[PDB]
């Protein structure tokens, strides 16, 4: 884990003493005191739990029970059952009738067609109300305890052994707009789309409420007609067209245990702590010097951004001083809150926003610190 | 909406002719094979026969030899022969349809029928 | 060709899973199909071509068999299914009926 | 109301003193000091200003002034006045025309039908601006102020006797996301749907900025041409349809006093005090234990809540062990921050979110605590 | 820039000292400590940088390369290769055919005609991701650092001289619901409208993923048939229609050095910083008195609020009391926070949402205080 | 679109016949009810009558004894014949169509009109 | 049958609620329309079945009345109003005009 | 779809008639101008003449003296007649039509060809 | 009216922007089409009207000129493009082909 400084807490003269800590998801921070064990606080996980249906998106469909009618010319229209029940696709329009055709004069004849729609295979598509948005905290000694939160209840309360009562409240930062975004289902797979990508798939779609599937002519072709006769066709699947578009868009890994449970990557928390009144102790870190390198090179992340990994040899516990840049100053935004390394030969996650275009990443100061190529479009 | 309906002289006298004719409304009776059935009251069903626009019928092989069935596909009705009548073929007599779609292949049935009509 | 079905009569109550059978007299393949005729109306198409339902029949009815056998089957019967049923053969040209096994209540 | 525990405030050596203290409606947090009365604060109302119109949707239509004109064989197409004015639905076919109809040939003849577009009633959607969310929040002493909150204007600062000038930075908890949900307004009743249950309605709707309503044909029937003639009907009222898919989705009470206003029933506010430099006191509050019972049982909130009320005999001011679990540890979340009751015999709500399935929840501590069996799907 | 209260910062017995405060963009807030020089913190930018492409649509469109193909009654349909490249708008009808025009007997032909669809004038829409809203905030002694924030990224720390190492913790509020709006671009021109508004234009659109034209309709004519041929017209422009309606939406200016970021003029960031364990100075400021003028009356926002200029002449450093009231108590909301003069004869900015209706705004206590008359529908 | 106009000789000789023939052109002359009306220069309108398609007629009682008005459906023209005529006759002559719905209630009209013709 | 109007001159200016009164020889139900004829012209219909309106005619205009007597309106008076106003019966056989109020300006 | 098909004797011998027909396929021929042409192997095209529907041909200055082309509305097929021939017309010979939109000022054309016929 | 076009042989490579000239006899304005014929088949049109395309050319095509002279152009040479190419004049009448353009590999 990693300390706080000094000015991550405050106590005062009467009352109690607050920590302000923004934790990360795979990171943990620890809080000491004299005469005490260490609190260990983590985030543990960022989930949403079963999440609105909103439309489903048959990508492949089936045609069943065929049914044709017919009728010669000034013998009025076409009229089929079919034509009322919702399963089945209908199309109506009129052939060319004579003598060959067993009518009574030549002219164009009404015929109507219907066949059952079965959705074979569809894309589900999910809401996600942000106020329902659920983050756990785990804060432990050196005695465990679990802390469920919501994003609406963020004030959450825990009993101690010497620390006493505590009070967190707490606010939870999404790493993607669920106002622009949609949860996608196909089968076993799951990923985070656009609202508007899906809302303009050419596909079949039937409403969360239910309903019939609507536009079935995405999917069905009827083909012109002949005498009395129409071939009517279940386009082929399409499935590997909306896994080719759904290629550009990040993939959501589903739940180990409650396999109900969404758990988002990214995101942060921001935490205050009430505490009772007693003095904490600040570990003041240093800018790290020496020997770093790369762990796992900078690399993409899929949502405007880029992930790295680092290792320190000589650098004690030291911060990392990460800047991006075009000697210069930085123009980027350092994601990572307290990039700081805990023991040597332990590796560490950087992530970064940098500018547009061509920049430089900077990690470390001096001789042996790091530099890395980055274009962005 | 597509029905048949069958008409004639719903009485007979014996060893003469038959004429039963099933109007079909609704429809074109361009398609599928136009059938017959029979029923006689405390027995079941048994299949007479049919015949296609173009004019290729097809009979029971216990019946043909006193069975004619004609297509008319001006007035769109076919119509029923049966000569050399007994009292068996006293009976109830339905005109329905079978079917074809042809260009597609789903086809068996016997779909429309008539409310039939009681000979003697 | 020629078809027979077992049984012909039946004593069933409201509810009860019923199955009728219909052997041919030879291989026909999945080309059958089953009539409902309560007395007084013309024949009712149920099933076509040995398991497909028509459009108008409930789900409780289903049918199954191909080449010489054929079952109909009630999940739960029900009122208006007491009536007499019977099977269609298709030869590729003469078609032949069943005779009939009639439904009653117990 | 409820006092504040000692670590909800911090008092400085030096600059002021600080509170924190999430405000929910219909209860208040008291704040004590000596030689000083005590400081009464609470949220009185969240509410929405006049949240702009954005589609109304005609469930009861009327059609009025019905012209039909007719082309026999060959003389062209049949046009009416009425195709161009916006007001009437207008349909095109063609007829069976012949000898009993007065033409020169046989052949199908154009005939075009209109009608004047009227909606009887209509069902309209509003938007809401979450910048704009406002929330009011009085404070008084035991000389009243009332605080005019905006969900922009979070930072309103007051003067004072004694306690001098405070300065309030609040922010607001929504308890439903605004982003995927409409206010729908219905004659005298409205409230809070799904954005994409109203936009997959088939009824015709007309834009906020106006214009004329669209797709009229889905309370529109426009029978089969016959000689010369079209019986148009006008479609039965969907006013039942609406309603009863209207259940399954809260109501938004209207105001009493403005009557222009929206108010929340849920959501929370938090707020962070700043204060002079002054001593405050801590009433440190014990968990309870004896004698509690249900005043009202655990109930559905429509939102994926439940509310209960429970009442205390001997507990003195006591704080309220609320937990539900599968003897084991809870899974659930606690949405009713400080549940604390100040005077024994009182009625006291309690919020919570429930694993889904069948899970117990569990309302203090030994003999006396309280359980209730819940299912959720 | 405007110094600090007492309330606004607070020191602790042990640990740091915080400040809390709430900048506004054009203002700056400056804090003091002695045997320092002083810290001045402002918010320079809010910006957004090039938000995702959406939906493109066409107000101007142009035709070319026409083809039109003919069947006498009885041939069959009329069949064009370009029915199924989707460059091009096509139309199938039916013909009055006969002796005149060299067919085979008398009845409807069918006719095809097609014609390719070029755009020459387009609108963009862009959706704004509102965990990528840049904010940028300078720190300056009286030695310059410069502070690049992200919605996401709220929490920065920069190194110092005497002040040491400070750690801000800033959030982002934003003046208009980004989820309720799109940026549209025309030319060189751009502003934010409301999401539905765009949804709801009657002009063919094609997604941000490339894709057809939809709906080309909207401005392509198809006249009705003759013999053998249509006239095929592309519609006027429609400039002038959506500038029209683009006036009831403020403009977003673009950027001047980076011009490819989107510059937000209203909203604020309230932050906290985190400061190693120093004692700083509260200035007290009090509420002014005498003489006060409109610099700039009151004058509308464009999106509910409305901003007015005042001048002081004799008032030293003194808080500005702004209220709005229908003698009586407001019922308004202050928008500017800290409305305070530093120097005399300098003009300051006063933000406000009135309540509905008639209404009187006061600025100042006394004699010299102002008053105006406001009204909003 | 719809309209109705008058034509024939605009001078006739008294106690002679009259010949007026409204054409109705882009609309079918199958329905509604055909009617004339005059109006003499300085005094105002005078129904003269009407005339379905199938040809049921009627007239003014006050002229039936010397009008007769045909239907042609096939050139779509119904016309005015007005016998014994004298200068009281000598007026404008519009032609101009009634209305009928039928299977809609929506009946009462006088539609479209034409521009007249002065007759002497 | 025989229709009577009242006044048949009327001197008006642009702004003038003016009214048209007009009597039937008997009761007519609700069967009866107006006219506006500016000199040259032929008559133009306005109203349609006593208060119903046509496509076309300004919303100033205003028809009441059922059974026995019937009145025109002009809510606000207009410069092409100034024209000749008629009324019309339908006796469900055999039509009838009225002598026609002439509208003049003041 | 629109194809063009050229037929007849494909071996002709000189001073004698020819008779060339070019059949319309998937399209109406009252438009456009329909032409022909020639290739003389080892050489390039030579643009022989059109006619309309109405019946207003054009042809090549060079030729016309030799040259009927025939337009049949009824079994779509414009034919081509070239008399007195020599070795000279020895050649390949297209029917291919020429363009008119006429209601739009897009006119410019010689779009669907045949395969053309080798004639000796 | 007679067409001359130069080069009437040409040897180029798979890539290079290749330049055929097409002369009239007098100014013709803006009527002049442009063929693609390889040995066998027949004459397929390219260009129409001076410079605009038909569907069904690659965009490396490209014809230019008014009045008098009229130019072909392929920005980058291809396989299929190695055929013969003529030019057309339209007289308001009677029309003319050109020489053509033997296009061949080098």
């Amino acid at each position: 884990c990693i300390g706080i400084t000094d000015r991550d807490f405050i106590e005062g003269v009467h009352g109690g003493t607050w920590v302000s800590a923004t934790l990360e998801q795979d990171k943990c921070v620890t809080v000491m005191a004299p005469d005490k064990p260490s609190l260990d606080i983590s985030l543990e996980t960022v989930a949403i739990d079963r999440p609105a249906e909103v439309r489903k998106v048959c990508y492949n469909a089936v045609l069943t029970h065929v049914k044709i009618n017919d009728k010669c010319p000034s013998t009025g229209e076409a009229h089929l059952a079919e034509e009322n029940e919702g399963d089945n696709a209908c199309k109506r329009t009129y052939s060319d009738r004579g003598w060959g055709n067993g009518c009574g004069l030549f002219g164009k004849g009404s015929i109507v067609a219907c066949a059952k729609f079965t959705c074979a295979k569809s894309m589900s598509l999910f809401e996600v109300d942000q106020t329902k948005i659920q983050y756990v905290i785990r804060a432990q000694l050196h005695d465990i305890k679990t802390l469920k939160f919501d994003a609406l209840s963020g004030s959450q309360e825990v009993e101690f052994i010497g620390y006493g009562k505590a009070t967190l409240e707490c606010q939870v930062q999404t790493a993607v707009d669920f106002g622009n975004s949609y949860i996608a289902e196909m089968e076993t797979e799951s990923w985070i789309v656009d609202r508007q990508w899906a809302q303009d798939l050419t596909l079949p779609w039937q409403s969360g409420s239910g309903g019939v599937w609507r536009e079935m002519h995405h999917l069905v072709e009827f083909e012109p007609p002949h005498a009395a006769t129409i071939r009517v066709l279940a386009l082929g699947n399409q499935e590997g067209s909306l896994k080719t578009a759904l290629t550009g868009a990040m993939r959501v890994t589903k739940d180990t245990n409650d396999n109900n449970l969404y758990k988002l990557h990214g995101g942060h928390v921001s935490c205050r702590v009430k505490l009772s009144a007693l003095t904490l102790k600040g570990t003041s870190y240093k800018i790290c010097t020496d020997k770093m390198f790369f762990v796992k090179n900078p690399t993409d992340t899929g949502h405007g951004t880029v992930v790295m990994q680092v290792k320190v040899s000589k650098g004690a516990p030291c911060r990392i001083p990460v800047i991006v840049a075009d000697a210069a100053i930085n123009k980027g935004i350092l994601v990572t809150v307290n990039p700081i390394a805990s023991t040597n030969d332990d590796e560490v996650l950087i992530e970064v926003n940098p500018p547009f275009g061509d920049s430089y990443i900077i990690v470390g100061r001096g001789d042996s610190r790091l530099t890395y190529q980055w274009h962005k479009e | 909406e597509v029905q048949l309906v069958e008409s004639g002289p719903r009485l007979v006298k014996p060893s003469e002719t038959l004429s039963l004719t099933c109007t079909v409304s609704g429809g074109s009776t361009y398609n599928h094979h136009w059938s017959w059935i029979r029923q006689p009251p405390g027995r079941g069903l048994e299949w007479i026969g049919y015949i296609s626009y173009s004019g290729k019928s097809n009979y029971n092989p216990s019946l043909k030899s006193r069975v004619t069935i004609s297509l008319e596909p001006s007035t769109t009705q076919f119509s029923l022969k049966l000569n050399s009548l007994t009292a068996a073929d006293t009976a109830v007599y339905y005109c329905a349809r079978e079917y074809r779609d042809d260009t597609n292949y789903y086809y068996y049935s016997l779909d429309v029928w008539g409310p039939g009509t009681m000979v003697t | 060709i020629v078809m027979t079905q077992s049984p012909s009569t039946l004593s069933a109550s409201v509810g009860d899973r019923v199955t009728i059978t219909c052997r041919a007299s030879q291989s026909i393949g999945s080309w059958l199909a089953w009539y409902q005729q309560k007395p007084g109306k013309a024949p009712k198409l149920l099933i076509y071509k040995a398991s497909s339902l028509e459009s108008g029949v409930p789900s409780r009815f289903s049918g199954s068999g191909s080449g010489t056998e054929f079952t109909l089957t009630i999940s739960s019967l029900q009122p208006e299914d007491f009536a007499t049923y019977y099977c269609q053969q298709y030869n590729n040209y003469s078609y032949t009926f069943g005779p009939g096994t009639k439904l009653e209540i117990k």
